[PDB]
RNA sequence: AAAGUCAUGGUUAAGUGGGAAACGAUGUGGGAAGGCCCAGACAGCCAGGAUGUUGGCUUAGAAGCAGCCAUCAUUUAAAGA
C-alpha cells in the first residue's frame, strides 16, 4: 500500500503514543494466534477496542516520531521489539502478560526491557499501586 | 450450427480474400475477440468456440456472435475425375479479415473473461487478441 | 516423465528450467509434474 | 494435552456405540470416563448436549471448565428442525428470525470467548443464514 | 489539464502519413471557426497514455504548436485494425 | 574460382544462417510509460493457520477436504466453515 497512507500511519502512531504513558513489550520467535490474544482477551474485560497489538518497530517508521515523543525508543529500531501503546494509566497493572506468556510455550525472543517510565532498571517491580 | 435459411443461389464462387474488416470497434458488449489473422471460419469452427465460452462464464452474462456463415462451399467425392458440373456444397463458411471483432461479451468481470476467450480462441484456425471498449 | 511439445507449471511447486538446450519442468512436491519439452 | 470434545447427548451414559475407541485410548479407567461424566450432565436439565474437557493429568485425574452447547442443538431448540438443510437454494426449508437470539445472547454471556455480545449478535446472524435458514 | 506538443506538417498525401507512423508520429488536423485547418502531426507514444484516459475525450484540451497555445477538443479518433495504435485524430477548435 | 580476410556502428551462439505450423519457454538486445520501495521493499530465516465449530443432513463415519449449500462472523495484527 502507497506511502501518503502510510504517513498518517505514522500519525496513527503519535496520538497513541501521545495519550500512553506505560507500554509493555514482547517479541515472537513461535508467534502463536492466541500468545497475542492473552493479551487482548483480557483487555476486552478491562477496556476496549483502543489499543493495537501491531508493530511499528522499523527503521524509519518508528523511529522519526522518537524526537517527536517519548525520545527513548530510538535505539529499538532493530533487535525485534515492538510497541503497543495503552491510552491510560499511571504505573498501571498491564505488565507480565507478554512476559508469563513466555513460560508458557515460548522460546524466548523478547528479554523484556520494560520500557523505563519511571526510567526504573530491567528487573520487574512487580509492585502495582492499587 | 449457423447457416442461412434461404439463400437466393445455391452456389457461389471462390472469390478472394483481401481488405481489411469492418465491425473492428466493441459495439454491444464490454470486451471482445479481435481477429489479427486472416482466413476463414467454418461454422463447426464458430460453434464450438462458442460452446467453450459459454460453459467458461456458468450460464452468467450475454454474449454476442458477430460473425455468420452465409458463402457455402462445395467439394466433389472420392473417385470423381474434373469435368462434369460443379461440385455439391458441404458447408458454410465466414470470411474473416485483420480487425474483425469474433465475438462479444459484458456481464462478467474483466479476468473472467480474459480466461474465456481463452479457451474458445484454442478451437479457432485465426490468430486473435483480448480487446475492450474504448471511449470514441 | 513426459514429453510434450508445450510444457508448463501444472502446481504451485513446478520450476522452469534449461538444462542443456531443453526446457524442462522439474517438480519437488509431485512426481508427476515433472517434464521434457519434445 | 488432547482436550477435544467427543460424546453425544445425556441419555447414553458410558456411551460405547456413540464413542467408541475414542476416550479410551489412555491409561485412565472408564469408571471416571462415565460417571464424572455426570457432575456436568446430570447437574442441569438432561437431553442436551455438554462438551467436557479432558485434560489427563498424570495421576490418572481430570479436571475442566464448562461452556455452552453448540451453535446448532441450542438453536435446534429455538427450530424445532429435525433435518437441518435440505438443498434451502433450490427450495426453502425455513428461516431464523433476528430478534429470537437476544434470549441466547444474554444466555451465553458468560464463557463463550470475548466480552462484546453486540459483536456476537451479527456472529449469529450469518450463523443462523448459514443453516440454509436467511436470517 | 492536458497539454500536447505539436509540429506543423511539410508534407501532407499517403505515403507522408505511412512514412510518420513508422517513426512514432500520426497526423493530425484543428478545423473550426473563422480560421483555416491546420495540420499538424503528433508524437505517438505521448497521447496513447493520454488517450487512455476517459477524461481525455471530456476536456478541452491545450495543443501547442509553434509557440501558441490553441483549446480544442477531440472530435473524431482513427485506430490501427488490430494493433493498440492511432492513426489521425480530428480535434474541433473550443 | 576472377575481385574487400574493407572501414564504421549494432545484433546472433543456434553452425541459426544452410527447410516446416498451431503452440510452449526466467534465451538475449532495445524502447515511452508501464509497477512496488530509506514511514526499509523483494527473497530467505525466527512463527501462527485459532475461536464459536464437529455449520448442520443423506450417508458407511460427513467434522474445510465424497458431493450438495450458506459460505457470514466474533476474540479482531491476521487465520479463508
Ligand atoms: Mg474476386
Ligand atoms: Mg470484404
Ligand atoms: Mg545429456
Ligand atoms: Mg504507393
Ligand atoms: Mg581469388
Ligand atoms: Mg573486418
Ligand atoms: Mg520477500
Ligand atoms: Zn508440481
Amino acid at each position: 500500500a502507497l506511502n501518503l497512507q502510510d504517513k498518517q500511519a505514522i500519525v496513527a502512531e503519535v496520538s497513541e503514543v501521545a495519550k500512553g504513558a506505560l507500554s509493555a513489550v514482547v517479541a515472537d520467535s513461535r508467534g502463536v494466534t492466541v500468545d497475542k490474544m492473552t493479551e487482548l482477551r483480557k483487555a476486552g474485560r478491562e477496556a476496549g477496542v483502543y489499543m493495537r497489538v501491531v508493530r511499528n518497530t522499523l527503521l524509519r517508521r518508528a523511529v522519526e516520531g522518537t524526537p517527536f515523543e517519548c525520545l527513548k525508543d530510538a535505539f529499538v529500531g532493530p533487535t525485534l521489539i515492538a510497541y503497543s501503546m495503552e491510552h491510560p494509566g499511571a504505573a498501571a497493572r498491564l505488565f507480565k502478560e507478554f512476559a508469563k506468556a513466555n513460560a508458557k510455550f515460548e522460546v524466548k525472543a523478547a528479554a523484556f526491557e520494560g520500557e523505563l517510565i519511571p526510567a526504573s532498571q530491567i528487573d520487574r517491580l512487580a509492585t502495582l499501586p492499587t | 450450427m449457423l447457416q442461412p435459411k434461404r439463400t437466393k443461389f445455391r452456389k457461389m464462387h471462390k472469390g478472394r480474400n483481401r481488405g481489411l474488416a469492418q465491425g473492428t470497434d466493441v459495439s454491444f458488449g464490454s470486451f471482445g475477440l479481435k481477429a489479427v489473422g486472416r482466413g476463414r471460419l467454418t461454422a463447426r469452427q464458430i460453434e464450438a468456440a462458442r460452446r467453450a465460452m459459454t460453459r467458461a462464464v456458468k450460464r452468467q452474462g450475454k454474449i454476442w456472435i458477430r460473425v455468420f456463415p452465409d458463402k457455402p462451399i462445395t467439394e466433389k467425392p472420392l473417385a470423381v475425375r474434373m469435368g462434369k458440373g460443379k461440385g455439391n456444397v458441404e458447408y458454410w463458411v465466414a470470411l474473416i479479415q485483420p480487425g474483425k471483432v469474433l465475438y462479444e461479451m459484458d456481464g462478467v468481470p474483466e479476468e473472467l473473461a480474459r480466461e474465456a476467450f481463452k479457451l474458445a480462441a484454442a478451437k479457432l484456425p485465426i490468430k486473435t487478441t483480448f480487446v475492450t471498449k474504448t471511449v470514441m | 516423465m513426459k514429453v510434450r511439445a508445450s510444457v508448463k507449471k501444472l502446481c504451485r511447486n513446478c520450476k522452469i528450467v534449461k538444462r542443456d538446450g531443453v526446457i524442462r519442468v522439474i517438480c519437488s512436491a509431485e512426481p508427476k509434474h515433472k517434464q521434457r519439452q519434445g | 494435552q488432547a482436550y477435544v470434545k467427543l460424546q453425544v447427548a445425556a441419555g447414553m451414559a458410558n456411551p460405547s456405540p456413540p464413542v467408541g475407541p475414542a476416550l479410551g485410548q489412555q491409561g485412565v479407567n472408564i469408571m471416571e470416563f462415565c460417571k464424572a461424566f455426570n457432575a456436568k450432565t446430570d447437574s442441569i436439565e438432561k437431553g442436551l448436549p455438554i462438551p467436557v474437557v479432558i485434560t489427563v493429568y498424570a495421576d490418572r485425574s481430570f479436571t475442566f471448565v464448562t461452556k455452552t452447547p453448540p451453535a446448532a442443538v441450542l438453536l435446534k431448540k429455538a427450530a424445532g428442525i429435525k433435518s437441518g438443510s435440505g438443498k434451502p437454494n433450490k427450495d426453502k426449508v425455513g428461516k431464523i428470525s433476528r430478534a429470537q437470539l437476544q434470549e441466547i445472547a444474554q444466555t451465553k454471556a458468560a464463557d463463550m470467548t470475548g466480552a462484546d455480545i453486540e459483536a456476537m449478535t451479527r456472529s449469529i446472524e450469518g450463523t443462523a443464514r448459514s443453516m440454509g435458514l436467511v436470517v | 489539464m492536458f497539454t500536447i506538443n505539436a509540429e506543423v506538417r511539410k508534407e501532407q498525401g499517403k505515403g507522408a502519413s505511412r512514412r510518420l507512423r513508422a517513426a512514432n508520429k500520426f497526423p493530425a488536423i484543428i478545423y473550426g471557426g473563422k480560421e483555416a485547418p491546420l495540420a499538424i502531426e503528433l508524437d505517438h507514444d505521448k497521447v496513447m497514455n493520454m488517450q487512455a484516459k476517459a477524461e481525455f475525450y471530456s476536456e478541452v484540451l491545450t495543443i501547442v504548436v509553434d509557440g501558441k497555445e490553441i483549446k480544442v477538443k477531440a472530435q473524431d479518433v482513427q485506430r490501427h485494425p488490430y494493433k493498440p495504435k492511432l492513426q489521425h485524430i480530428d480535434f474541433v477548435r473550443a
